[PDB]
RNA sequence: GACCGCCUCUAAGCGCGCACCCCGCCUCGCGCCCCGCCCGGCCGCGCGCCCCAGCCCCGUGCCCCGUCGCCGAGCGGCCCC
RNA sequence: UUUGAUCCUUCGAUGUCGGCUCUUCCUACCGUCCGCGCGCACCGGCGCGGAAGCGUCGGAUUGUUCACCCGUUCAAGGGAUC
RNA sequence: GCGGAACGGCGUCGGCCGGUCCCGACAGC
């Protein structure tokens, strides 16, 4: 808006926050968030189980602050209230891969991908969880409260496993990320 | 215009300058890093070099062409009489860098140190350490002074010298060194154990082991003025040059107007 | 491979669009180069073994 | 700082144009010098008359009042490096020659145009309903509330004469 | 009596150049966590200036300067030298007047300091403008010891600390004495007159 | 978080400008950059500044939509925000600054030598009585 | 993840990253420090922290280095061997 | 880094080509490093961006710079009073 | 905030001329 800009959101009723100087903390069944955004000029209110950021004077690129920093927020309701969950598939042609995870599902370790010799290491993110898909033959899962974490430790893996001075159209293995979502 | 042909430049200009050392002796300039929770153990030690000689020996190196038989190797023979400890100094780590807490000595000191103190002993008058032998007679001052270094300090050393009598050498003053102490839990424990080897023989069997890896400290042998064929290997010039042919042709260019610092001069080697 | 995991990988490894002056990697439908910010864009051209 | 003058002006009378017709213009300037100069500038390129052919009748200083605060709307056209534009401007002033003020040094911030490289078409008051501009309708509105804009300015004010303090000032909101 | 001046926020530039004034009149100043000053700046930008800065030496012999130092307190000693005339008497005793530290050391734990507001970045940058601390910038090009001047200085916080609360009920001992003294009363109503 | 806002009938002291050092009474905004004040019980005549100039109170005052000079004056005599905004400390402060402003060179002696006396007093009590 | 309901590696935020760059190791090194013999002479008087889209009630204070201040202790610094 | 055009400084003189020797600098990058593209299955090639640390050689004929050929770990281009 | 051109920019601010729009536009009959 010409004078200040604003947006506003819902705070549900199984989730309890609390505001104070950009450092916003959720609570949920699943545990509990913390966020700091006192990296940007905001002004966010409190008021009848709704949040409402508001930016005065919105001059240039201030403009696209309120409805991100809205987005951030839900995104940590989502996770306290129930979490996220990651889904990655491991392609190959010939050789088949063997992932196997070690210290109590905080890391995970990958051998033989494209036959090679050496060996793949990747540790979770703090809050970060990974398991083998009982249902699904070969399926990778994470779960965590947290959006930014998950995804983070999904990127991590997938740069882990790169073919290296071929034709990528051709040569396709890997893990891919096949599902965003919640449960 | 440009140099018609690729050649690299001679000598490596990370050892300048070649001058004479002032250090009277090789210096140990950094100490092996200090890991917490291993076993506490000393670092260095100070020697003579005495031979060279062969060794036939058996060579196990899988995937070489040594692998299952003999060779002869060169070795080096150093002679290693024992070390008396005689000193504790503890160092603080500051912003400023490693600054000395306080360095305490031991009751009663041998010959050879008392003679490192003096420029000629048998004329000089007799006065060192002859007012703090009195004070530390009984152990309160030096436990006092132990307790200072053990509130107060990061890193701990103890300071040893020679025996020249147990050797060929016309010399009688010792070489007084500091060795740090490395490994145990708490600079308690490394004081603690300083302190029990004090005034005490440390033999070179209970620093290195067989098999292990060590630097040597030292300096290289003297040749005095040397010029440059001999001093940075440059390539000697043909043999119908006037007034001689063991330098170098063209020391710069016309601009810059000065000699600059990469360029092959006589002067001391060795 | 499954086809539905060959469709997953082409997904991450052929669909996308190259920029003619920097040949850069790009959306699908971008209308201009992340990098150099130009518009000549072209689209990644399919392998033979389709 | 404009002031707003009413100029009248008259080609000479001749033989064959006894009693010539008279013509009246308003003019914004910083005095009554350069306001002659603007109006016979505009009677030489509309009427085809000379300061030589002609004579001014009139030259009468208007001083407005300036108690509450009007809409003016701008019509105006000025010459660039690339030739020349109109332009229509909104501002919001208590006096018409404090419009023009604000106009010129609009002009001059953004636009990089000097007084004598613009011609003011017709100035107007515009009422609260037919705004064109964003900022001006977002001020005519009622009950209007926003925070101090600069606050930091009064605090370094300040310290220009209290050089060194013993503790970092605040800024009060 | 010495001026020491806390330089925690401040800019380097303009700071500079009122302590260069004050040192030309006479007066001894004293800076002190010089760590803290803040350039203003994308970090990449002050890193790639000070590299190039770096890069301009005597070809013929490295030892006939200029010389490049990279301690936070050295750098704000050499750019308050810029802005003196050092090669004459008049400037070369005003540059000995003059103490720059990292940290606060113990020679100067017990002074009184002050501020400089028309220097701070808070009062002289919008809030979108990038910046950064001399101490990153002096890391990044070879200072050795941030992590012992911090840890010294987290310990002389807590030692602070603890001081605070003596002062603070000496102070009201010391408040409720003199709002009892009758000889102050009668200087404090006699200023009043003056509106002080 | 923000308290105070530039609005109608808002309190407001003059702190630069040629009638710096009085308080004076928004009654409507221009801009962003400026407004329309009146200070029509303290010395302040009908003017627009900037508000580069204006330091916002924590006062406010009720006051019609568009108020003459004369309208407005009993509107504010009507009110006690003015009262209550001297004896603040803000107020008081602003009443020893008004004191200050006239002073003299004479004045100046007697002042500086009544500091003294106050710093030496203050040191003997401290000594005295921890 | 927005400005721009969608999509977007970017606008705020975050990860990975080069025989190049900087540091360590290595060569020189003015000046400093500890200890020994000695145990000396001089000079100075003054500490809250943190943030600025909570700024916790502000928009001060000092303003006399002699202009009458000068003991001791404490703390800090300098000089000599 | 060519050759011209001009005639500002130098005729009480700034020793005028090439080679040998030796140092440093540039980048508009030839191999090696990191990325992306291909009419890229692999091998091998070609294009683009960052990048000047290391490498860029031995010979026959010619005063030659240059050129030309043989060979090898297969062999970029220049400046500094040409 | 390099001397600097043809030619590019969805960087930001300000304009001119045309369409469609609560009789429901634009982006998701
Ligand atoms: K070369
Ligand atoms: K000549
Ligand atoms: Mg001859
Ligand atoms: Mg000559
Ligand atoms: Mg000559
Ligand atoms: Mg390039
Ligand atoms: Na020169
Ligand atoms: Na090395
Ligand atoms: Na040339
Ligand atoms: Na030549
Ligand atoms: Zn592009």
């Amino acid at each position: 808006m010409p004078l200040c800009s604003s947006m506003t959101i819902k705070v549900p009723t199984d989730v309890e926050c609390t505001i104070n100087k950009r450092v916003v903390t959720v609570k949920g069944k699943k545990g509990t968030l913390v966020r700091d955004f006192s990296h940007a000029p905001l002004d966010i209110t409190h008021a009848n189980d709704t949040i409402s950021v508001a930016v005065w004077f919105p001059r240039g690129k201030r403009n696209a602050l309120p409805r991100t920093i809205c987005s951030h927020i839900e995104n940590m309701f989502k996770g306290v209230t129930y979490g996220f969950e990651y889904k990655m598939r491991l392609a190959y042609a010939h050789f088949p891969i063997a992932a196997t995870v070690v210290d109590n599902n905080k890391a995970i370790e990958i051998r033989n991908f494209m036959h090679q010799i050496k060996t793949r290491r990747i540790e979770c993110l703090p809050g970060v969880t990974i398991a083998m898909s009982t249902n699904v033959k070969d399926e990778l899962i994470l779960r965590g409260i947290s959006i930014e974490d998950v995804s983070h430790t999904a990127a991590r893996i997938h740069e882990s496993l790169k073919v290296p001075n071929k034709d990528l159209r051709k040569f396709l293995d890997g893990c891919y990320v096949s599902s965003r979502g919640l449960q | 215009s440009h140099r018609k042909f690729s050649c690299c430049r001679k000598g490596n200009l990370g050892y300048l300058p070649r001058k004479r050392c002032t250090r009277g002796r090789g210096r140990c300039k950094t100490f092996p890093p200090d890991v917490q929770g291993a076993p506490i153990h000393l670092t260095a030690f100070l020697g003579y070099k005495a031979g060279c000689t062969h060794v036939m020996r058996f060579i196990d190196h899988r995937g070489s062409n040594l692998h299952n038989r003999q060779a002869i190797d060169q070795a080096t023979i150093i002679d290693a009489p024992p070390m008396i400890c005689t000193a504790i100094i503890g160092y603080a780590k500051t912003p400023k860098g490693l600054r000395a807490v306080t360095t305490v000595w031991a009751a009663h000191i041998a010959e050879p140190a008392m003679r490192r103190f003096y420029r000629n002993y048998f004329h000089a008058e007799k006065t060192a350490f002859s007012t703090y032998m009195k004070k530390a007679a009984d152990g309160t001052y030096i436990k006092e002074q132990l307790g200072r270094l053990k509130q107060h300090a990061d890193v701990i050393r103890i300071v040893a010298h020679t025996q020249p009598a147990l050797t060929p050498l016309k010399q009688k003053k010792a070489d007084i060194m500091e060795i740090q102490v490395n490994g145990g839990a708490s600079v308690a424990e490394k004081v603690d154990y300083a302190y029990a080897l004090m005034e005490k023989p440390i033999s070179i069997k209970d620093v290195f082991s067989v098999g292990a890896q060590i630097d040597t400290i030292s300096i290289t042998r003297g040749r005095g003025f040397e010029g440059v064929v001999t001093r940075w290997g440059v390539t000697r010039l043909p043999r119908k040059t006037r007034r001689g042919n063991r330098k170098v042709a063209c020391i710069g260019a016309w601009h810059p107007a000065n000699v600059q610092y990469t360029v092959a001069r006589a002067g001391q080697m060795g | 491979m499954e086809p539905t995991l060959i469709n997953l990988a082409r997904e991450y490894n052929q669909n996308m669009m190259i920029c003619r002056h920097c040949y850069a990697r790009n959306p699908l439908r971008a209308t201009n180069c992340r990098r150099c910010r130009g518009t000549n864009l072209r689209k990644k051209k399919l392998s033979k073994y389709a | 700082m404009m002031q707003k003058y009413i100029v009248y002006g008259r080609r000479l009378p001749s033989e064959k144009f006894p009693e010539p017709e008279v013509f009246r213009m308003t003019i914004y300037a910083p005095n009554e010098i350069v306001a002659k100069s603007r109006f016979w500038y505009h009677l030489k390129s509309l009427k085809k008359i000379k300061r030589t052919h002609g004579e001014i009748l009139d030259c009468q200083h208007i001083e407005e009042n300036g108690d509450f605060v009007k809409n003016f709307g701008v019509l105006l056209r000025y010459r660039s490096r690339v030739g020349q534009h109109n332009m229509y401007r909104e501002v919001r002033e208590t006096t018409s020659a404090r419009a023009m003020d604000k106009v010129y040094s609009e002009m001059a911030g953004q636009c990089r145009a000097r007084y004598h490289d613009i011609q003011i078409i017709n100035v107007k008051e515009v009422a609260d309903e037919d705004v064109r501009r964003e900022k001006v309708a977002m001020f005519t509105q009622k009950g209007v509330r926003f925070p101090h804009p600069c606050p930091y300015v009064h605090v370094k004010r300040a310290a220009r004469t209290a050089r060194f303090q013993d503790r970092a000032p605040h800024v009060p909101q | 009596s010495r001026i020491v001046i806390d330089c925690k926020g401040h800019i380097l530039g303009r700071l500079s150049a009122i302590v260069a004034k004050e040192l030309l009149h006479g007066h001894e100043v004293a800076l002190v966590r010089c760590e803290k000053a803040i350039i203003s700046g994308a970090f990449r930008d002050v890193k790639a200036h000070y590299l190039k800065k770096m890069h301009k030496r005597t070809n013929f012999n490295h030892l006939r300067g200029p010389f490049h130092f990279r301690a936070p307190a050295e750098i704000v000693r050499r750019t308050i030298r810029g802005m003196i005339p050092y090669k004459t008497v008049r400037g070369s005793d005003a540059m000995s007047r003059l103490r720059v530290y990292d940290g606060i050391p113990p020679c100067c734990a017990r002074y009184k300091r002050v501020v400089c507001p028309s220097a701070m970045a808070y009062l002289c940058l919008r809030p979108e403008r990038r910046r950064c601390e001399v101490g990153r910038v002096a890391h990044e090009i070879g200072w050795q010891h941030a992590a012992d001047v911090e840890r010294y200085e987290k310990r002389r916080l807590e030692e602070c600390d603890k001081w605070y609360q003596d002062k603070i009920q000496i102070d009201k001992k010391i408040a409720e004495a003199a709002e009892k003294d009758a000889e102050l009363q009668r200087i404090n109503a006699e200023l009043a007159k003056y509106g002080y | 978080s923000y308290h105070r806002f530039v609005e109608a009938g808002r309190l407001v002291y003059l702190g630069d400008g040629p009638d710096k050092g009085k308080l004076a009474v928004i009654v409507d905004i221009l801009s962003t950059a400026a407004v329309l004040i009146d200070g029509p019980t303290t010395g302040v005549k009908r003017q627009v500044v900037s508000l580069r100039w204006a330091m916002l109170t924590d006062q406010v005052i009720n006051i019609s939509e568009k108020p003459t000079t004369e309208q407005l004056k009993k509107e504010i005599e009507a009110s006690p925000a003015i009262d209550t905004f001297m004896n603040s400390v803000w107020g008081k402060k602003i009443q020893q600054q008004r004191l200050r402003a006239k002073a003299t060179f004479e004045d100046m002696g007697k002042i500086a030598k009544l500091r003294r006396e106050r710093k030496m007093a203050m040191k003997r009590i401290a000594m005295s009585i921890k």
